[PDB]
């Protein structure tokens, strides 16, 4: 978790969760 | 004669009860000579107590010995009341600038000889007369023998430790957000410990075994950078060179390192460090190193190595920095000029000293 | 629910165990594999006594007399382990070598004796140094010295020195 | 084959990874 | 771990030191290391006996 690596894996995280939440929207919507 | 207290040169060891001798016998077992001693028995040079004699043997002691069973001259001996090694010193009237310790007690003219391990130098050598040197040494330097601490010791000290905060903020978050129970808490701890929604879970499982990836390549990276042991290269290490207080490092007072470096110019500084915190005695200094209180004990080689070698928790690295001979003092064109130098040439050649250097110096840590 | 409290304790254990001993292993790996890099006469490694050097050479060559005339303390510390004569020195090295680990000593010989040790178990190590030369014994002030001289410059400029040397000069891979 | 093949690769795919990924870490520290 | 030792060994037996080293002393058949034909550097090293 050494700066670059910190923030490049945060930002994946934070990334990811909100493509799932939009997954999961489009998921429910059909 | 007068003598200073030096390990493994001369041994101080208490007379026994009613006033004789205890007999010691070596590694092969033959007798191992000894004499009476009178000094400051009581303590430290402060309040001058009782002086009853000890019992005095080690290098020296046979060497004067066997110096003695030719030219047949009866001897006693008896320690310096000061305990330091004669160097230059002023007084508050400040005129003459005499002599302290050793050779004062020699040079004011109440004593005959000097039989110590005393390195002899340019203005000794002017105000003293010496003999043909019998040893050979140069300074060297010494530290603890490191620190195993290295023991499952760093579980949160690898740089950032914010590790373990890092990793249960980030699964409580997933937890939460993926909350649309305790088998759900149990589920998101398995994704931890490898024990729409479908996609949610996938993308977790992805996470959590990046993040278990980089976790484990960042405690190899942690504990794969922890070979240190500087050990010091020499009086050219910088980190020595300037003078910081948590390593801390100094030398007996009035001996012959300190005259050695407030005399060469190299730099003032360096003195002003050492100066601060310059020991009183020979061998204290190896306890306080032992302890913890001082890292780098200057003093010269044969003593130093001989206690590292000795109790096994002191090395000594470097490059033998400057170099000199121990001799064997006498008075100013004493009558005692020729017969001394000519003994220890003979005996030197002869292999003699071989004899003595192999009987009062070996090895036992190693 | 308790026990997979306990599961999860006992793979974190087992997780930091295995970090563990990966760390422990890298570490190790790097351990001595170019060990015995002299290098010369003026590292800490065969200067002072780190607790196990056994140096030696011949007993009053010009090796001990250069040693002795230089750096003083390794004169006594040498000659308490140090050997008479060359064709018996080497041979410590094939006696488990705790008795001789070190054979300081002319590096032409040394050569030689690498060259003629088939097993290749020996490798020289440590730049030249104190190089000096050869030359044919005479008394003081003894006539005859001119033409030795010139003769022995002579065979040296029509190369006589290099037919001999490559006669006998030889050359093994190690 | 539902693992007589395709596990084979994924395991083998997945410890060339985790081998590559430690050999990058100790490169770049 | 075995890997990760043997990729850490990065840039080695890849420069040489100078004119004294076990690579110069003795190569057998694969370090061939040459100059121009009889130019200053060869008459130097061909003079100095050292």
């Amino acid at each position: 978790m050494g700066i670059k690596h910190f923030s490049g894996l945060f930002v994946l995280l934070c990334i990811g969760f909100g493509l799932s939440i939009l997954t999961t929207i489009g998921e429910h919507i059909v | 004669i007068v003598t200073i207290h030096q390990e493994p040169f001369v041994y101080v060891k208490p007379t026994m009860s009613d006033g004789t001798c205890k007999e010691e016998f070596t590694v092969n077992g033959d007798p191992v000579k000894k004499v009476i001693c009178t000094g400051p028995n009581d303590t430290s040079p402060g309040s001058p107590r009782h002086t009853v004699p000890q019992c005095c043997y080690g290098f020296c002691i046979d060497l004067l010995i066997k110096l003695a069973r030719t030219m047949n001259f009866t001897y006693e001996v008896h320690l310096v009341a000061d305990g330091k090694f004669g160097t230059q010193e002023r007084v508050n009237n400040s005129n003459k600038k005499e002599w302290n310790g050793m050779m004062g007690e020699l040079l004011s003219g109440q004593a005959d000889m000097i039989v110590a391990p005393l390195t002899i130098n340019n203005e000794r050598a002017q105000y003293i007369e010496f003999s043909k040197p019998f040893k050979y040494q140069g300074l060297t330097i010494l530290v603890k023998k490191e620190i195993p601490r290295s023991t499952l010791d760093s579980f949160m000290q690898p740089f950032q430790s914010t590790l373990w905060l890092l990793v249960g903020l980030s699964v409580h978050v997933v937890a939460v957000m993926l909350y649309l129970l305790s088998s759900a808490m149990w589920f998101s701890w398995g994704v931890l410990l490898n024990s729409s929604a479908r996609i949610l879970g996938m993308v977790w499982a992805g996470f959590a075994m990046i993040i278990v990836a980089s976790y484990t390549a960042n405690l190899a990276a942690f504990l794969v950078l922890d070979r240190p042991e500087e050990r010091i290269t020499g009086i050219n290490d910088p980190r020595l060179r300037n003078p910081s207080d948590k390593f801390i490092y100094a030398t007996v007072k009035q001996s012959s390192v300190d005259i050695y470096f407030r005399r060469q110019v190299e730099l003032s500084t360096m003195y002003r460090h050492m100066e601060k915190h310059n020991y009183e005695s020979a061998a204290e200094a190896i306890q306080a190193v032992r302890d913890n209180k001082l890292h780098a004990f200057i003093w010269d080689s044969a003593v130093l190595e001989f206690e590292a070698s000795q109790k096994c928790d002191l090395v000594t690295t470097g490059e033998l920095f400057f170099r000199s001979g121990f001799g064997i003092g006498m008075r100013k064109d004493s009558p005692w000029k020729q017969n001394v130098s000519l003994s220890i040439l003979k005996s030197h050649e002869n292999g003699f000293m071989e004899d003595l250097d192999k009987t009062w110096v070996r090895y036992q840590e190693c | 629910w308790t026990g997979r409290f306990l599961m999860n304790l006992w793979a974190i254990f087992c997780m930091f165990c295995l970090s563990t001993y990966t760390a422990n292993l890298a570490a190790v790996m790097v351990g001595e594999k170019i060990y015995e890099e002299l290098s010369g006469i003026h590292d800490p490694k065969l200067h002072h006594p780190s607790q196990g050097f056994r140096f030696g050479t011949v007993r009053e060559s010009s090796a001990e007399d250069y040693v002795r005339q230089s750096f003083p303390e390794m004169h006594e510390y040498m000659r308490r382990y140090n050997v008479p004569a060359t064709p018996d020195g080497v041979e410590y090295l094939k006696n488990d070598p705790e008795k001789l680990d070190a054979f300081i000593m002319d590096k032409a010989l040394l050569d030689y004796e690498v060259s003629i040790d088939a097993d290749c178990k020996l490798l020289t190590v440590g730049k030249p140094f104190a190089i000096e030369g050869y030359g044919i014994g005479l008394p003081p002030n003894s006539p005859l010295t001119a033409n030795i001289s010139e003769l022995i410059s002579q065979y040296k400029s029509h190369g006589f020195m290099d037919m001999l040397h490559d006669k006998w000069y030889r050359v093994v891979p190690c």
